[PDB]
RNA sequence: AAGGAUUGACAUUCUUGAUUUUGUGGGUGGUGGUGCAUUGAUGCCCUUGUUCUGGGCCACGCGCGCUACAC
């Protein structure tokens, strides 16, 4: 039960990886950005210091490979970067574990712009087009990842919505800063546990959240 | 850990072809970099920030570690490569 | 629960000694170290000459 | 206190010696 | 405080003039 | 070897570049020491002692005369004043939000 | 018979790189030979840094005569060589100072450049290269009213447009001969040149961008001409922008 | 504002002449890449690039004794 965003009837909670930072350059060959190998390049671009980081999604696999809900199939994946860029994954890509493999897997945002397998029958990332709320479901929440937001067990929160048919979570993968809440889809924002969480440990808190609300 | 002739590593998938065929050992079993995304899980959890936890870790070489709940692991890889260096060989590491 | 850096050298090497950010503390440890080697070395070689 | 801010970078011994 | 350092540079130049005088050398030993 | 070639091929076409610098500035300094006042000599040997144009500085001229001006400054539609309404209505409103909250 | 240093001025000017200059070639204004001595010079070499400050002491002793003297021979044309020779037509920084610096003598600087410059040899790409190096900097605005007017008066070619077309989104102050300029333009394209050319977008973004508020000395029987110029040459992007402007307008 | 603006300065003292000069305002700044026929308001990323000063090498180990460091 592979499961694409066209077809919006089905039970799915998506993830909205968003404010991502992952962002291409040319130096004959082709690099992307990151705190740890260059600042050099960060501080001759201008650029902040601090938020040149891929680290955040790419540690943000964990949602991807939260196995007992997508191993179950009821998950999706998709990334909004601070380039506006939304990228979808599917739910059974094997994401690349180390950061040089998936410094590798710069192709999908300069050079092939939609990957296919080695029997090549499904897409697995693609590089579609803004907004998020036309490819989600037809009734679907309305919930971004805050600090100061009231605090919710997402068990209850996710048990409470008997049938909306989705739960979108729009989680910032930013390192500093604050995410864009009344600007796209989010009118309420559900604060997760009374520290100031990781993008990483908030998705995995939602993900188990799910698990034992849907019964894994 | 590992010697270059000059510089010392630690052993990856990836740093190298076969410095762990040359060592005898296999690649598959060269992987800091999922003690890393535990570690970070771990001492990003709210049960860390509340102190009701503590992470031992053992080596498959047989060493064991124990991490402080007030440690601040480094985020990206390599920057944990290089602690981890430090730490294997100094066996100790003060903030 | 607090949350503190650690401190360690970037490029560590235990061969080498650390690096101090004194240059005349660290040259003295070092020509200290120097001459204890070769002073040895100097006397040990000349009583065996003798004997 | 670093609510996942990272641990800051440190200046290579060249780079600070270049001053 | 530097007295330490030039009395100590003296002190091996009088070190490997004295190595010099006989037949000694650096460090070339083999394991 | 390759940043040994890459550090001598640089050391070398920068001390080519310095060589051929300096050997320009030292022909400008010694063509000006004994050709700046030494031209003197030749200074008195050898020596050498627009109806388009007309009309272009008659407009010109006419111009300066009598002239007229242009409304103001630019060309654009209503559409984008609204637009532009609404940009400043909304930045007015959420700064005097924010500085009602603080 | 000349001093002649001129060996040594040219051998070091050819591949003149930072540094001062030869004070005999920074008072040659005040010694009455300047042409019949770079003519035995004969710099066919060049470098850019002397071309440079070679026409700042240029600019410094230009007039009408002097400028046909030096500008309109061999550094003009040497620009040409420049900008035909730059295989990718990358015409440098130092040459487009030089110009900036050049720019400054507005007396004659229409014979100086402008008359020359559509000699032969102007494409629409040196051409949208020169509109741009005059719209980036200072410039005369009675000159710039008078350049056209005879710009205008100019014989057509799709070069002038482009410079008209930049000195008219230069958003000037316009004079009434200037005015009556753009209307005897209108005259001057008719069934003119509509049966013996066609005149597509660059043409139409030209006028159109004279339209844009170009029309404040403008009566009604200018009007109706103007109306019926967009009836004869109506695109996909006249309609409610230049009514709006037919409606904008004043007298 | 030549009864003096700015240009070239023979270190202070004369060879250029409205390009003025100063405010009040204000247009962003195009030597760009990418399908189309090889000149065509084309979807999609950038504007505010010239001349000198660039380097660590392929404090040795082991070990007995002694000394530090513990309400």
């Amino acid at each position: 039960p592979v499961l694409t965003s066209k077809d919006k009837i089905t039970k799915r909670m998506i993830v909205v990886l968003a404010m991502a930072s992952l962002e291409t350059h040319k130096i004959d060959k082709y690099v992307l950005l990151n705190c740890d190998d260059h600042q050099g390049l960060l501080k001759k671009m201008g650029r902040d210091i601090s938020e040149a980081r891929p680290d955040i999604t790419h540690q943000c696999l964990l949602t991807l490979l939260d196995s007992p809900i997508n191993k179950a199939g009821k998950l999706q994946v998709y990334i909004q970067t601070s380039r506006g860029i939304l990228i979808e994954v599917n739910p059974t890509v094997r994401i690349p574990r180390t950061f040089k493999r998936f410094s590798g897997l710069m192709v999908q945002l300069l050079h092939k712009l939609s990957i296919r397998s080695v029997n090549s029958e499904e897409k697995l990332l693609k590089v579609i087009k803004n907004p998020i709320t036309d490819h989600l479901p037809t009734k679907c929440r309305k919930v971004t990842l805050s600090f100061d937001a009231p605090v919710i067990r997402v068990q209850d929160y996710i048990e409470k919505l008997d049938d909306d048919e989705s739960i979108c979570v729009f989680v910032g993968a930013m390192a500093r800063g604050k995410d864009n809440f009344a600007d796209e889809y989010v009118d309420e924002k559900v604060g997760l546990s009374n520290y100031p969480l990781s993008a990483s440990v908030a998705c995995s808190k939602f993900c188990h959240g799910a698990e034992d609300a849907w019964n894994i | 850990t590992h010697k270059i002739s000059d510089k010392y590593v630690l052993l990856n998938c990836d740093d190298h072809q076969g410095l762990l065929k040359k060592m005898g050992r296999d690649i598959s079993e060269a992987r800091p970099d999922i003690t890393h995304q535990c570690l970070l899980t771990l001492l990003d959890s709210p049960i860390n920030k509340a102190g009701k936890l503590q992470v031992y870790i053992q080596t498959s070489r047989g060493i064991l570690i124990e991490v402080n709940p007030t440690v601040r692991i480094p985020r990206t890889f390599k920057r944990f490569s290089g602690l981890m260096v430090q730490l294997l060989h100094k066996l100790s590491i003060r903030s | 629960i607090p949350t503190h850096a650690p401190k360690y050298e970037e490029n560590f090497n235990p061969d080498k000694k650390s690096y101090d950010p004194d240059r005349t503390r660290s040259e003295i440890n070092k020509m200290k170290a120097q001459l204890k080697k070769e002073r040895k070395f100097t006397m040990k070689e000349i009583r065996k000459d003798a004997k | 206190t670093d609510r996942f801010k990272g641990d800051d970078d440190i200046p290579y011994k060249e780079r600070l010696f270049e001053r | 405080h530097t007295l330490a350092n030039n009395v100590e540079s003296k002190l091996r130049d009088d070190l490997e003039r004295l190595k010099k005088i006989r037949a000694h050398r650096g460090i070339r030993h083999f394991w | 070897k390759k940043t040994k070639a890459e550090v001598m091929k640089e050391v070398i076409a920068k001390s080519k570049f310095y060589k051929q610098e300096r050997q320009k500035a030292q022909g400008i300094m010694e063509d000006q020491i004994d050709n700046l006042d030494d031209n003197f000599e030749d200074v008195m040997s050898e020596l050498m002692m627009t109806d388009l144009d007309k009309e272009y500085d008659i407009k010109v001229k006419e111009l300066q005369l009598d002239k007229r001006a242009a409304p103001s400054d630019r060309t654009k539609t209503e559409e984008e004043k609204n637009a532009e309404a609404e940009e400043k209505k909304r930045e007015l409103e959420q700064q005097r939000l924010d500085r009602m909250n603080g | 018979k000349v001093i002649k240093a001129y060996t040594t001025v040219g051998s070091i000017l050819k591949t003149w790189t930072h540094g001062k200059l030869p004070k005999l070639f920074k008072v040659i204004p005040s010694l009455r030979n300047w042409q019949d001595v770079i003519y035995v010079t004969n710099p066919e070499e060049w470098s850019p840094h002397v071309v440079y400050e070679a026409t700042k002491l240029f600019v410094s002793n230009l007039t009408a005569k002097e400028s046909q003297k030096f500008i309109n021979l061999i550094l003009l044309e040497r620009f040409r060589d420049n900008i035909e020779t730059s295989e990718d037509h990358s015409l440098n920084y130092h040459i487009y100072r030089a110009v900036k610096k050049s720019l400054y003598k507005p007396s004659a600087f229409f014979k100086g450049f402008l008359f020359p410059l559509v000699e032969t040899g102007c494409n629409v790409r040196e051409a949208t290269i020169a509109g741009s190096v005059l719209a980036k900097v200072s410039v005369p605005a009675l000159h710039s009213s008078a350049a056209l007017s005879y710009l205008l008066r100019l014989p057509f070619s799709p070069p002038t447009t482009v410079f008209i077309k930049i000195l008219l989104d230069k958003k000037y102050a316009l004079p009434y001969q200037t005015v009556d300029d753009c209307v005897y333009y209108f005259m001057r394209f008719r069934i003119g040149e509509d049966a013996t050319r066609v005149l597509p977008v660059i043409w139409h973004k030209a006028f159109l961008t004279f339209a844009q508020r170009y029309k404040n000395d403008i009566t009604q029987d200018q009007r109706d001409f103007l109306l019926e110029t967009v009836r004869q040459r109506g695109h996909k992007d006249i309609g409610p922008e230049i009514r709006r402007e037919l409606l904008a307008g004043a007298s």
